[PDB]
C-alpha cells in the first residue's frame, strides 16, 4: 500500500586516514599525497642547459686549468659541480 | 647523474616532478619546483567521510 | 550521520537513491550533487597555491667549513623558510579536509531535503535517512522523484488517507 | 539554493519577505538578520591583521653594484619575506571569502527557519522558499509574522481544517 | 540561537534535557554530544601545531655597538619572523575560534534534530526549542527519549487524536 526511499552516499572497504583541525585520524573514502617524497635519481637535460663539471670546479674551469682545457667558453642553465672535481695546478 | 630526460625541478638528489606543491627531498632546489617542507607526508581528502558496512 | 552506513555497492556515483516499491527494488544515482561535489573538488589546490614559483639563483644552503656570523645566519633563514612553510602546508591541508568533509555532509543533507520537498505530504521521514511513501508509486513515479519533477498534489488525496486514516 | 533568485527590488535590507494576500500583494525587509550580518562582516580584517605595524630602518633591498655573498644573501631574505606574506594574503582572502558565502547563507536558512518555527501549523513549505499559510493572515497577520509574534494557535483549527479537509 | 538562554543549573554535561510532564520536572543531560564536543575539543591544537621545536644554536639578537650591514640584517630576519609568527597566531586563534563556536551550535542543532527525528509525530516543536508531546509520556517514556529508543508508533494514534482532534 505504501513505498519507500532510503538514502545514502558511497562507501569503500578500506579508506584513507587524514588529519583535519578537529582530529588527528579521520577515514575517508579517498586522499591524494601533496608532498613529493621520491626523486628519479637522474638530472633531465631539458629544457634547461644543463654544464656537467666532470673533475673541474667552477674556479679551475675559469681559470683554464688543463683538465679543464674542454670548459672553455661553456655556457649553462645550470651548473653541476660534482664532488669529485680536484685542482692540479699551482697552490 | 645527467640524463635525457624532461623537468622542471632539479634537486641534488636528481630532477623531480613538479606536479606537487610541496617535496620533501632536499631544501636546494632549482627551477619551478615546490616548497620544502619538514614533513614527509600531508594527505590531502578527496572523498567523503568514509563509513564502510558493518 | 543519519545515513549510518555507506553503500559500497554504489558505482554510479558518490550519492543516489535505493528505492522498494511493489515492483521490486531499484538502485541509482543522482548525478548532479555528485558532479557539483566532484566539481568543486577537482581544483581546491590550484586556487589557494596557483603553481610552484621559479627559482634560479639562491644563497647556499650546505657548507663545507666553518665561517661564523655569515653561515649562521644563512642557517637560520632556511631553517625559519623552512619551518614557516611546513606549517603553512600542514594548516593548508587540515583545513582543507575540514571544509571538504563539511562540504560533502552538507550535499548529502542538501540531496535529503530536495527530495523531502519533491515529497510534500506524500512521503514521511523515517527517520534513518529513507522515506516511506504513502501512496502508489511506481518506477515512473520514483525516476520522477529522482528527475526532480515529482507532483505531489495527485497523490495528495490517497496520501492523507494513508497517513491519517 | 532554494530561493533560486536574489530581489534586485529589496533596497530595505539584505533579507526580507514578499506576502501576498487578499489584499494584496507588499514587501518588507528584516533588519535583524541583514543587521547580523553586516555587523559581522563589518569588521572581519581588523580582528585577524590588527593594523599596519610600523617599520622604520631595514635593510637595503635595492643594489647598484654587484657585492657576492651578502648581496645574494639580502635578495634571497627579500623574497623569502615577500613570497611568504603573498601566499598568507591569498589563502586569508580565500577563507575570509569562503566562510562570508557560507555566514550569509546560514543566515538565509536561519530567517527562513525562524519564519517556519512561527507558522507551526498554519502554513505549508512549497518547497521554492515560500510558504502557503492556510488560514486568513491579514497585513496585522503579516507584520506579526515578521515581528516574531507570530500566535499561530488561534489559527490552528482553520487551518488543519483547510490543510487536512 | 532558538534556546535562547543557557542552563546555568546544569552541571551534569554541556547539553541536556529538561522536562516536565504529569509526575514532575525532571533534568538530565545528554553524555554523547558532550563527550563528542569535548573530544572534539580536547586536543585542536597538536593537530596542528604538533609540539614545540627545539632550536639550540641560532644568530645573535642583542647587539652592544653598531656594526652596519650586517647588524641590520639580523634585525631585519629577526623583524620578519616576527611578524610572521604574529599573524600565524592571530589566525589561527582566530579560525579555531570561530570554528569550535560552530561546531558547538551544529553539535546542539544535532542533538534537537535526532529528539525531533525520535518523536516523529507524537511531539511538536513549538518553537522556543522545547517540544510539546501530544500523549501520556512518562519518566520511562523520557528516558527512553533521552536513550534514544523512543517508540513513536505506539503513541501515534493519541497523539493524532490530540493534534488534529
Ligand atoms: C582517488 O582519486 C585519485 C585521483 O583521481 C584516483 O587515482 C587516479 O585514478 C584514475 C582512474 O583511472 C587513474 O587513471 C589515475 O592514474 C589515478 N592516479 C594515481 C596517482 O594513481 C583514485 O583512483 C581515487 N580513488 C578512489 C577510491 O576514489
Ligand atoms: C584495503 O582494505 C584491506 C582490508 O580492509 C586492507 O588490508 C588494505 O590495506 C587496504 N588497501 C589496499 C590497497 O588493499
Ligand atoms: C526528466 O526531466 C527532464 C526535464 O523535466 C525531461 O527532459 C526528461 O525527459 C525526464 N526524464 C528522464 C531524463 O529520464
Ligand atoms: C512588534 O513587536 C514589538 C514587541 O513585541 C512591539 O513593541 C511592536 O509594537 C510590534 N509592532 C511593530 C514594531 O510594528
Ligand atoms: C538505554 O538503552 C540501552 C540500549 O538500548 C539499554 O541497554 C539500557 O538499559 C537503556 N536504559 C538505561 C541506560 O537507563
Amino acid at each position: 500500500s505504501t513505498a519507500t526511499l532510503c538514502l545514502g552516499h558511497h562507501a569503500v572497504p578500506n579508506g584513507t586516514l587524514v588529519k583535519t583541525i578537529t582530529d588527528d585520524q579521520i577515514e575517508v573514502t579517498n586522499a591524494t599525497e601533496l608532498v613529493q617524497s621520491s626523486s628519479t635519481g637522474k638530472i633531465c637535460n631539458n629544457p634547461h642547459r644543463i654544464l656537467d663539471g666532470i673533475d673541474c670546479t667552477l674556479i679551475d674551469a675559469l681559470l683554464g686549468d688543463p683538465h679543464c682545457d674542454v670548459f672553455q667558453n661553456e655556457t649553462w642553465d645550470l651548473f653541476v659541480e660534482r664532488s669529485k672535481a680536484f685542482s692540479n695546478c699551482y697552490p | 647523474p645527467i640524463d635525457t630526460c624532461i623537468s622542471e625541478c632539479i634537486t641534488p638528489n636528481g630532477s623531480i616532478p613538479n606536479d606537487k606543491p610541496f617535496q620533501n627531498v632536499n631544501k636546494i632546489t632549482y627551477g619551478a619546483c615546490p616548497k620544502y617542507v619538514k614533513q614527509n607526508t600531508l594527505k590531502l581528502a578527496t572523498g567523503m567521510r568514509n563509513v564502510p558496512e558493518k | 550521520g543519519f545515513i549510518e552506513n555507506g553503500w559500497e555497492g554504489m558505482i554510479d556515483g558518490w550519492y543516489g537513491f535505493r528505492h522498494q516499491n511493489s515492483e521490486g527494488t531499484g538502485q541509482a544515482a543522482d548525478l548532479k550533487s555528485t558532479q557539483a561535489a566532484i566539481d568543486q573538488i577537482n581544483g581546491k589546490l590550484n586556487r589557494v597555491i596557483e603553481k610552484t614559483n621559479e627559482k634560479f639563483h639562491q644563497i647556499e644552503k650546505e657548507f663545507s667549513e666553518v665561517e661564523g656570523r655569515i653561515q649562521d645566519l644563512e642557517k637560520y633563514v632556511e631553517d625559519t623558510k623552512i619551518d614557516l612553510w611546513s606549517y603553512n602546508a600542514e594548516l593548508l591541508v587540515a583545513l582543507e579536509n575540514q571544509h571538504t568533509i563539511d562540504l560533502t555532509d552538507s550535499e548529502m543533507n542538501k540531496l535529503f531535503e530536495k527530495t523531502r520537498r519533491q515529497l510534500r505530504e506524500n512521503a514521511e521521514d523515517m527517520g534513518n535517512g529513507c522515506f516511506k511513501i504513502y501512496h502508489k508509486c511506481d518506477n515512473a513515479c520514483i525516476e520522477s522523484i529522482r528527475n526532480g519533477t515529482y507532483d505531489h498534489d495527485v497523490y495528495r488525496d490517497e496520501a492523507l488517507n494513508n497517513r491519517f486514516q
